[PDB]
């Protein structure tokens, strides 16, 4: 939930340190139309 | 021929459907249905605005 984003070609990489991954806080916040994980099942996002 | 059927319907938003596969998570796959692992079934939907 940003005001701007990177364009395409200059994409901005950014890295995430200690935290708690938790999806729930955007259940009502946004809406995702695509959510595709690779290498891990979306349902042990919360176990790992 | 199939010896037993059920329907199980319900109205969710467009960007929702894709929640109604078996392994999915989200608002409505973790709170709302939840579909099982072995579902051996088909999944119907379409646009109704
Ligand atoms: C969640 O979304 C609903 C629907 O727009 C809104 O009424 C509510 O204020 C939002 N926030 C919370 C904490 O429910
Ligand atoms: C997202 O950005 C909007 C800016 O309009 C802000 O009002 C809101 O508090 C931010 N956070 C969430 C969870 O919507």
């Amino acid at each position: 939930n940003a005001t701007t984003f990177a364009s395409v070609y200059a994409w901005n990489r950014k890295r995430i340190s200690n935290c708690v991954a938790d999806y729930s806080v955007l259940y009502n916040s946004t809406s995702f139309s695509t959510f595709k994980c690779y290498g891990v099942s979306p349902t042990k996002l919360n176990d790992l | 021929c199939f010896t037993n059927v059920y329907a199980d319907s319900f109205v969710i938003t467009g960007d929702e459907v894709r929640q109604i596969a078996p392994g999915q998570t989200g608002k409505i796959a973790d709170y709302n249905y939840k579909l099982p692992d072995d579902f051996t079934g088909c999944v119907i939907a379409w646009n109704s605005k």
